[PDB]
């Protein structure tokens, strides 16, 4: 192919002729034929056009040829040389792109390469242009047909002829002629036809003040619409404006001024599992892998008194929740975690049915009757409260940031660096680990994520009897014991369909020490019983067991399984950092940002506020907040969080080009606000994302002023 | 769901088609009780299936088909590899070929670039290109420790090329960079005296200098102490390929004469060459920030600081440079800003077609190399320096090895370890006859100073307590264990961190740079190191070594639990009495003389008595 | 203390704290705005925005028609959909003279592309409507059923392989008095199945040859269907949507404003050398203004006449057959028709009986039974509901389908540059209907008075500037399709980080693809060096876990990690062991697109390699991969 093409043709024409065909064709190499019919007419046009010559007056031996070429160049200077000589020469401009132009005559000439025969190809090309330009046809075999008798003479034509031939014996004797394709096939298709039904949609298809197509035509085609634009703009009404005004400090105010209002409930907890107020009950073990139920049996063993409790001592309860039904399925799951079979399966359905409430569902009946009842009637939307701050979602972030004595992050190794990047990228992951593997947040994550994933993984593998999935974690500490924890045991619904978004129920119980009473309105959606005591450090604490129906589909499951993802996200919104730092510099700031170079002190941030009063901490603390915050917009995830982020960005932007002072402009501040607290109704991370963006434009508003 | 999907075909027994024939056949029906291919005969499709399992076993111990011509087959993608291997890479830079597009993801962000020179065919001088290597690496160790010169020299000297030393090719070998020519004054060479400034060659033909402390304001607004030349003076002046005459006097470049070559070339030549006239043109051009610092974390001098900066980003000065028209000659040319032939050039700089005849004529002589590798003539004036050595890096073409622990730390951390053990055994008898005198002075060893380079700073002093600890219980108080001793002795160079109760840290495990993998175990077999305690064998990362002789006979029936707790010695046995296996953290709060459990590995329970 | 995460941006600049603020790119699980409510929403918006315009009753169709084009010229800042087609083609003209040659050659490249396009080229696309089963189906099954379809009604141009006789064939079906066609329908089932009584109830289906009339059939072609983009367009419009999207395409890759098709390192280098040169062209002394912005109701306020009148303006010059090609698909959608979906859903807490109404079946009952919103809804929708279950959309452009000519027009609303010889000059970057305005002038003053000027332009052109959602600042600050721009330095506000599992083809092709995944997306999506890493560390780890392939040494059982420590102890050249066969990881940044075999080729042992590498192997019978032992397949 290639090869055959580089040695028959120099390599100007196979570059032009490669541009002329990448021009229409996106896979130029895939087709070499059309390359081989490309090159072959460049050829033939540069035979026709290159030696002829002319001058001033009539000689036909200076510098002027009688032939121009508008082949082998891009078609946008293409059309402007034609056009150009179109119009200088009075003559009119062919709707397609010419090959040649005739100086003699002042006449556009098509050359095509007939495989076949002249006098027939000939014939098509003036049907597809007819009188527009004149005709040079030489065919492979010899033979010709032309259009005029003052054209192309001999000459010429035994050149063309003598290059064609010599192409044709090598495609012959190389087995490639089979590959050779006419100029008929790439032709093909010029007869397109409107019927009568889409000719009358289109006549009625035009703008007001047409009748039909043709006049919308012509009067496209003849019209100049200079001066169109100001005369619409000179009698359009002042009131279309956009209404700019210079943004100031003082016009930003706080966003959601309800949250402050006392008389709205506080938010209450709704995530999957207890993220700060967890308990686990650790296990030591040598780091050999274990089936969770194994797993689960063992910590049980190790804490007997808590297994052993079958009496309930209720400390609170939901509204709706039956606490007796609670407690009897919690005995359920311990008595069959406990049992000597390979499987994690309830076969006692009856707690589990009548526990998920799947005994009070609605069922469908045919539309006719439905049409004729009157008592049925679309349901209201179910309008989000409107709720106000609540303390534990800051405790929460206050605790998740903070550093543990385990970890529950082990990653693979990769390969060797060599290069200054990645010695770079080393050097970021190794601070990031250093500074994220003892977080409380990192534990957390991990335990939501394997959650779900073994939520998943039950969930369609074996989805018609009620399972149990110890929620479990394996965490190793600075002294590398590898401990077992269970947090807790969660029985997993059944769905009678088998569709990605059909909903199941999943009861989880969980572990844990915070008495529920100090904190009343958390824990709205909990029942709370209290199964004993554990001695940690020499200190008695109680142990509470939080009961709680829940629902989720494989979407969310998948969903909770890619909440690792944060780590990620924490690692890049990390490198956004350190990379905007040395940009002012021009060499990695890393270690400076991280430990402190000579000429460079360690960077602090400000991390929050003690009596109203800054804080600052290392980069390490401002990197734990970092992953805290997107491990909770991950798991406090929904369409109202999701608009407040991409909402609030602008305000932000706004106010980060009031501190850069690039003097901003709002064209509708009130619409921007409105749409920022659209999206602040019930979810906690939204309530206090506001409340955090209050105080910290607080803080920005009081440091302008100095 | 293709990877749930995938994840449950792999749990399935025999998921994979197999086809039929004699090679086929070959599989077992089942490899020690692992069933790995299907013996069912299905009723219309006869499709045989296997295991993963017996993709494993194949690439086990299967048959060992021909592997002749695949090179041949895959030949673009080993040019990529080879390609790959055989480039240099140069430095990163933060803010604003075919060849260059395969590493187009290592190359180019959208905040930071990486130079990147490929390479490929370019075999015949691996001596000089290995020399070259070698001497870069010298340099770039010993800069970064106290009394550089003497490091280098004693790594010079213990370092060979394929299997020549390191001097004999420094010798032989007439070509070279800053860096040889370092390493040459460092063993006492003799080197072609050139003035040097980065990748510049000067070499001065007339004028007289007199550098004088001023203080200047660059672009950016900052006064900066520069020592400024005063005088007209004129050098030939190379880089690479490039060659040129060029005439300055105070902050001011008044001409510049060079050649046609490479466009790169060219273009640094012409940069060094603006940096270095100290013109007040290109102290105005600088609108960043320059506190650029060098591998040592020092704080580069002004000129290299500006060099650096005006390497970096050229387009600062070429448009703060100005320009003129040059001479119509046809000798005398012009070049732009993008190095190409234009009589819109840049003012006081031009290119010219007659050959200037190269400097470099033999000039061998003997320069005295300072502490800083820095190389001083007789007369008194610096002629090369440690700033000017190249930062490109490439892979050396002949194998280079040093043998000296002060270069261990080029290791991959497996390495490290391994040379750090095989010093450990070769001096076991002398190491272990020096410990049993009541002398620490072992544990500052050039091997255990390559060793802490990967044992994370947090846990370094606290694992160095608990090992010279159990290494203190092994001697005084009882009698030792040679491979606990071996695994032990490194981690004991560094100062220790006992707790505020004067006891050390307890651990099970010491974690090294690269973890995952890289622990060693204080009781139990690591993949770092294992010992088999009949078979005297010692499998440091796979290196299986005997250990005959220097193992005793009466440290094979002691137990293992004696030398694995600071503090704690074995008694008793396995009682189920006093509870389950406890935490090193319940052992740190065990009072003095209280018993304990514990599991050395899986089926060795054992109690142990504090002190 | 109470931490406080907003904090970070008093010591970091915004633009890099809020780097990949949404760690994806798809749509989430819990914002899905699909339904009926949502279609119906849309129509009323759409017919909202052009009710002052001239209405007409379809011809064919019978459909109710607004025309909001030549309209009265808008009195507020509210959405106007009444573009002027002087002013439309007074823009394009200024176009074509700053560009001469432009519109010509995109024009002939796309004749010449679709002359050389073959019927095949109509299966790369998405769900794609089906009128023969008024369904949502792959586009090669909505292609197929067609040609067998258009076979049945004597309509032979798909075998002749070219586009255009397939189109031609189109065309001429809607004259067709009657359309047979083949129907799947199902029946309930009969035959046992082991449960408790061995019998149970399914559905299965057949095929049948049903029949429509010519009416039927043209609102057929002409519906686009709602999907579970929100619309879906049949196949009768692909043929000619491609066609006026690659001339849309050839006109925009030469224009420097038209923000398409740039994607990764390119796009930096697009808005850099965008500020650059306006920075440098501003007036000594003067001031120089980005208005970084967002388009409302982009989709509705645009009208398919102005994009009819486009391309006839671009191919002024163009032979007739080509006019008459690029003129069916404004024209085919401007006489759309929208379906509304399943349904509603009215229960009864009473009865706890609940039932689904259909569309065609939504004013069969009382509109007091419907909740206010609806009820509102179903009162503006009537005057346009169909009794078929469907509404007359004549308006509005519904969703991405001609985002390249959009951007086209949106180009030349950026090409105008002044108004009255003001002191003034504007140009832009347009991403179908994201832009960023920069606007030059002596002051303050005068650069808002550009912009506008420049608002009042797109009004005429019947592009809606959002004022809530768009804010100026001095230039050298600004975003543009979620690209944070900050002197020079670049962000971004989301990317798709890599998900967690393996492709699923193979092990051999598993790791390619992911290392292909990771190196791409460091490329165009903006990954860092070290998120990189940990991309190759997370996929590792992912890889490890899917085909319990773990580390030799490690300490992991399983029927293949048996085989795998025994291979590692067996084996001398550790590092040359493949991941799949318990070797080590040796992938990088620098090597992420060299085959792990051919990096591993020089470790391997002789006796390791050559089992991998055996030509007669019973397990073999875009990524690079080598042929192996792990190129195995799976029924």
């Amino acid at each position: 192919m290639d090869t055959f093409i580089t040695r028959n043709f120099q390599t100007t024409i196979i570059q032009k002729a490669k541009n002329t065909m990448a021009e229409f064709s996106e896979d130029p190499e895939l087709q070499p034929a059309m390359l081989f019919n490309i090159c072959v007419h460049l050829e033939v046009c540069y035979v026709i056009s290159d030696m002829n010559f002319l001058d001033e007056e009539g000689k036909a031996y200076n510098l002027r040829p009688q032939y121009e070429v508008i082949e082998g160049m891009p078609r946008t200077i293409a059309w402007m040389v034609q056009r150009s000589l179109a119009q200088e020469h009075g003559i009119e401009t062919p709707k397609y792109l010419a090959d040649l132009f005739d100086y003699k005559t002042k006449r556009f000439i098509e050359v095509g390469i007939t495989k076949g025969l002249a006098d027939d190809y000939f014939w098509k090309k003036k049907e597809k242009l007819g009188n527009s330009m004149e005709l040079m046809i030489f065919s492979y075999n010899q033979d010709y047909s032309l259009s005029n008798e003052s054209s192309l003479d001999e000459e010429g034509k035994g050149r063309v002829l003598s290059r064609l031939t010599e192409l044709q014996a090598e495609l012959s004797l190389k087995n490639l002629w089979q590959v050779l394709i006419g100029e008929e096939d790439v032709e093909k298709g010029i007869d397109f036809k409107l019927g009568q039904t889409i000719s009358r949609l289109r006549d009625i298809s035009v703008p007001a003040g047409f009748s039909n197509f043709e006049g919308m035509r012509s009067y496209i085609d003849n019209i100049d619409p200079k001066g169109a634009i100001e005369r619409n703009l000179a009698r359009m009404s002042p009131l279309v404006s956009v209404t700019p005004k210079k943004l100031t400090w003082e016009d930003l105010r706080p966003i959601g001024p309800h949250i402050y209002n006392h008389e709205l409930p506080e938010v209450p907890y709704n995530a999957f599992l207890l993220m700060s107020d967890e308990l686990g009950l650790a296990n030591m073990t040598e780091g050999k892998s274990k089936k969770p139920k194994t797993l689960a049996k063992e910590c049980l063993e190790k804490y007997s008194t808590l297994r052993d409790q079958t009496d309930p001592i209720l400390i609170m309860k939901s509204e709706k929740a039956n606490e007796n039904f609670l407690w009897k399925l919690w005995r359920d799951c311990v008595n069959t975690i406990s049992n000597e079979e390979m499987s994690n399966e309830l076969q006692k359905t009856n707690y589990a049915k009548w526990a998920t409430g799947d005994g009070l569902t609605y069922q469908k009946i045919m539309k006719e009757v439905a049409i004729d009842d009157e008592t049925m009637c679309q349901e209201e939307p179910k309008i989000p409260n409107k709720c106000r701050v609540a303390a534990w979602v800051q405790t929460e972030m206050n605790l998740l940031s903070t550093l543990t004595s385990k970890r529950a992050l082990d990653l693979p190794e990769i390969g060797p660096d060599v290069a200054p990047v990645e010695h770079v990228g080393s050097e970021r992951r190794k601070y990031f680990v250093n500074e994220i593997n003892y977080c409380k947040a990192s534990t957390v994550m991990m335990k939501y994520v394997l959650f779900h994933t073994s939520l998943l993984n039950e969930s369609n593998a074996s989805m018609g009897k009620y399972k149990v999935i110890p929620i479990t974690n394996r965490v190793v500490n600075e002294k590398g014991e590898s401990f077992d924890m269970l947090y807790g045991l969660a029985v997993k619904g059944q769905s009678h369909l088998r569709g990605d978004t059909d909903v199941v129920t999943v009861v989880t119980f969980e572990f844990s020490s915070t008495d529920p009473r100090v904190d009343s309105g958390k824990w709205p959606k909990y029942t709370v019983f209290r199964i004993g005591s554990l001695f940690v450090s020499g200190r008695e604490k109680s142990v509470y067991l939080y009961c709680r129906v829940n629902g989720t589909n494989k979407i969310q499951m998948k969903w909770g399984m890619e909440a690792r993802r944060c780590l990620l996200q924490s690692m890049q919104q990390m490198e956004a950092i350190v990379e905007q730092e040395s940009s002012i510099q021009g060499y990695d700031m890393t270690k400076a940002c991280f430990k402190g170079d000579r000429v460079n002190s360690p960077k602090t941030f400000s991390i929050g506020t003690q009596e109203g009063k800054l804080v600052k901490g290392s980069f390490g603390k401002a990197l734990r907040v970092i992953f805290t915050k997107c491990l909770m917009h991950y798991v406090f995830g929904n369409a109202q969080l999701e608009g407040f982020s991409a909402e609030s960005r602008r305000l932000l932007l706004l106010i980060q080009a009031l501190k850069d002072r690039k003097g901003p402009w709002v064209f509708d501040l009130e619409g921007m606000y409105s749409g920022i607290e659209e999206c602040i109704s019930n979810n906690p991370w939204v309530i206090q994302s506001a409340y955090w963006f209050n105080e910290w434009l607080g803080f920005e508003k009081e440091g302008s002023k100095v | 769901n293709p990877s749930l999907r995938m994840k449950w075909a792999m749990c399935s027994n025999f998921p994979l088609a197999l086809t039929k024939g004699d090679m086929a056949n070959r599989i077992p029906l089942e490899y020690k009780g692992i069933q790995l291919k299907t013996n069912a005969e299905d009723i219309g499709t006869k499709g045989q299936m296997c295991s993963i399992a017996a993709v494993t076993w194949w690439n086990t111990y299967g048959p060992i088909g021909d592997t002749e011509g695949f090179e041949r087959v895959y030949e673009s993608f080993f040019l990529r590899k080879m390609r790959l291997d055989n480039a240099t890479w140069g430095r990163i830079t933060f803010g604003p070929s075919a060849e260059f597009i395969e590493m187009l993801h290592c190359l180019q962000g959208e905040n930071w670039r990486q130079i990147y020179h490929p390479g490929g065919n370019k075999l015949t001088e691996s001596r000089s290109q290995s020399m070259i290597v070698a001497c870069r690496k010298i340099i770039r160790r010993s800069i970064v420790a106290s009394n550089p010169l003497e490091l280098a020299v004693e790594i010079a000297n213990k370092t060979v090329i394929d299997t020549e030393p390191l001097k004999s090719c420094l010798a032989a070998i007439d070509g070279g960079d800053v860096a040889c020519d370092i390493i040459r004054a460092a063993l006492g060479l003799k080197i072609r005296q050139r003035q040097r400034f980065g990748r510049l060659e000067l070499k001065r033909i007339s004028g007289r200098g007199f550098k004088n402390d001023e203080e200047i304001l660059i672009g950016n607004g900052t006064i900066q102490k520069i020592g400024i030349w005063d005088g007209e003076e004129e050098f030939h002046v190379r880089c690479g390929e490039c060659r040129g005459i060029l005439k300055k006097s105070k902050m001011k470049l008044e001409k510049l004469l060079i050649n046609s070559a490479k466009k790169e070339d060219m273009r640094d030549l012409i940069i060094l060459c603006m940096v270095f006239s100290q013109d007040t043109r290109m102290f105005q051009g600088v609108r960043g920030e320059i506190n650029f610092l060098n591998r040592a974390g020092q704080l580069l001098s002004p000129m290299y600081q500006l060099q650096r900066y005006f390497l970096n980003r050229s387009n600062d000065l070429f448009d703060q440079w100005g320009y003129e028209e040059s001479p119509k000659a046809s000798e005398l040319h012009g070049i732009n800003e993008s190095m190409n032939a234009s009589d819109y050039t840049l003012k006081g700089v031009v290119v010219t077609r007659n050959v200037i005849d190269d400097f470099s004529s033999t000039e061998t002589e003997k320069v005295s190399i300072t502490k800083n590798l820095s190389l001083i003539k007789r007369t008194g004036e610096v002629i090369m320096g440690a700033n000017d050595v190249s930062e490109l890096e490439s892979q050396a073409q002949l194998m280079i090895t040093y043998d000296t622990p002060k270069m261990w730390e080029m290791g991959t951390t497996k390495e490290l370890v391994q040379n750090t053990y095989q010093w450990v055994l070769k001096n076991l008898v002398t190491l272990k006859a020096q410990f049993l005198l009541g002398k620490e002075d072992m544990f500052q060893w050039d091997a255990f100073e390559a060793f802490e380079s990967i044992i994370p700073q947090k846990m370094a002093g606290q694992y160095s307590g608990f090992a010279r600890a159990v290494l203190k219980q092994m001697r005084d108080q009882e009698v030792m264990k040679t491979d606990q001793f071996i695994k032990l002795l490194p981690f004991c160079f560094s100062p220790p961190k006992l707790r505020s109760n004067g006891e050390p840290y307890q651990f099970l495990k010491l974690v090294l740079k690269g973890g995952g993998e890289n622990f060693i175990e204080v009781r139990k077999g690591s993949p770092l190191f294992s010992y088999n305690p009949q078979t005297e064998v010692l499998t440091i990362c796979g290196r299986m070594m005997s250990l005959k002789g220097k193992i005793e006979d009466e440290e094979r029936n002691r137990s293992m639990g004696n030398a694995v707790l600071a503090g704690f010695l074995v008694s008793g046995k396995y009682d189920p009495d006093l509870g389950d296996f406890k935490t090193i953290e319940e052992l740190e709060k065990l009072k003095p003389g209280e018993k304990a459990n514990i599991l050395l590995y899986q089926g060795k329970p054992v109690k142990v008595v504090k002190r | 203390m109470n931490i406080n995460p907003y904090f970070l941006f008093i010591d970091v600049p915004i633009q890099a704290a809020i780097s990949t603020t949404f760690p994806y790119t798809g749509v989430p699980p819990y914002s899905h705005g699909t339904g009926t409510g949502y279609t119906i929403d849309t129509v009323i918006r759409t017919h909202e925005y052009s009710n002052k315009g001239k209405q007409y009753i379809s011809d064919v169709t019978g459909c109710t028609m607004v025309d909001p084009t030549n309209g009265p010229l808008p009195e507020d800042n509210e959405p106007s959909a009444y573009a002027q087609l002087d002013c439309v083609l007074e823009a394009l003209d200024r176009m074509d003279e700053e560009h001469p040659g432009l519109f010509q050659a995109a024009s002939q490249n796309a004749m010449e592309t679709l002359m050389v396009t073959t019927v095949d080229k109509l299966t790369q696309g998405r769900q794609t409507f089906d009128w023969t089963v008024c369904r949502n189906q792959p586009a090669a099954t909505a292609l197929n059923t067609t040609i067998t379809s258009f076979r049945l009604n004597d309509l032979n141009g798909a075998d002749k392989g070219g586009l255009i006789p397939f189109c031609q064939d189109i065309i001429d079906s809607l004259d067709r008095p009657e359309m047979t066609f083949f129907s799947v329908k199902n029946i309930k089932k009969k035959l046992p199945a082991k449960n408790r009584k061995g019998f149970l109830i399914k559905r299965i289906p057949m095929k049948v040859k049903d029949k429509i009339t010519k009416v039927e059939y043209i609102k057929r072609a002409l519906s686009l269907n709602t999907m579970t983009a929100i619309a879906t367009a049949g196949i009768q419009i692909r043929g000619f949507v491609l066609v006026v999207e690659n001339l849309a395409k050839n006109i925009c890759e030469n224009l420097e404003q038209s923000g398409l098709p740039v994607g990764g390192n390119e796009k930096k280098a697009k808005l850099s050398n965008a500020v650059a040169k306006m920075l440098s062209n501003c007036p000594p002394g003067g001031i120089s203004m980005t208005v970084t912005g967002d388009n409302t109701k982009w989709n509705e306020c645009l009208n398919p006449r102005i994009f009819l009148a486009m391309t006839e303006r671009i191919t002024r010059d163009s032979p007739i057959w080509f006019r008459d090609f690029c003129s069916i698909a404004p024209v085919l959608f401007s006489n759309k028709i929208a379906r509304l979906g399943k349904g509603f859903m009215i229960t009864s807490k009473t009865k706890r009986l609940k039932a689904q109404i259909p569309c065609p079946d939504l004013f069969s009952i009382p509109l007091e039974r419907y909740n206010e919103e609806t009820r509102a809804k179903l009162k503006k929708l009537k005057p346009f509901f169909n009794e078929e279950g469907t509404a007359s959309l004549s308006p509005g452009m519904m969703m991405g389908m001609f985002n390249m000519l959009s951007t086209v027009l949106g180009v030349a609303a950026l090409g105008i540059k002044n108004i009255g010889n003001k002191e003034y000059l504007w140009d832009g970057l347009q991403s179908s209907d994201d832009f960023a305005l920069f606007v030059n002038a002596k002051d303050e003053e005068t650069c808002m008075e550009g912009i506008n000027d420049f608002y009042r332009t797109c009004k005429l052109l019947g592009i809606n500037m959002s004022k809530k959602k768009s804010y100026c600042n001095e230039t050298g600050m600004f975003e543009f399709t979620s690209m944070f721009y900050r002197d020079g330095f670049v962000s971004n506000f989301a990317m798709e980080l890599p998900s967690f599992g393996v492709a699923g083809v193979n092990e051999s092709a598993d790791m390619a693809i992911g290392m292909t995944i990771i190196k791409n997306n460091m490329i165009n999506n903006g990954m860092g060096p070290a998120t990189a890493q940990t991309a190759i560390q997370l996929f590792i780890a992912d890889y490890r876990y899917t085909y319990k392939c773990h580390r030799g040494d490690s300490k992991v059982e399983g029927k293949r990690m048996k085989i795998i420590k025994e291979l590692w102890e067996n084996t001398k050249g550790r590092d040359g062991l493949l991941v799949a066969d318990g070797g080590p990881n040796i992938y990088n940044l620098r090597n992420l697109h060299i085959p792990e075999i051919v990096l591993k080729y020089n470790l391997m042992d002789p006796e390791y390699k050559g089992r991998l590498l055996h030509p007669q192997n019973p397990f073999v019978g875009d990524y690079d991969a080598v042929s192996g032992t792990h190129s195995w397949r799976t029924k």
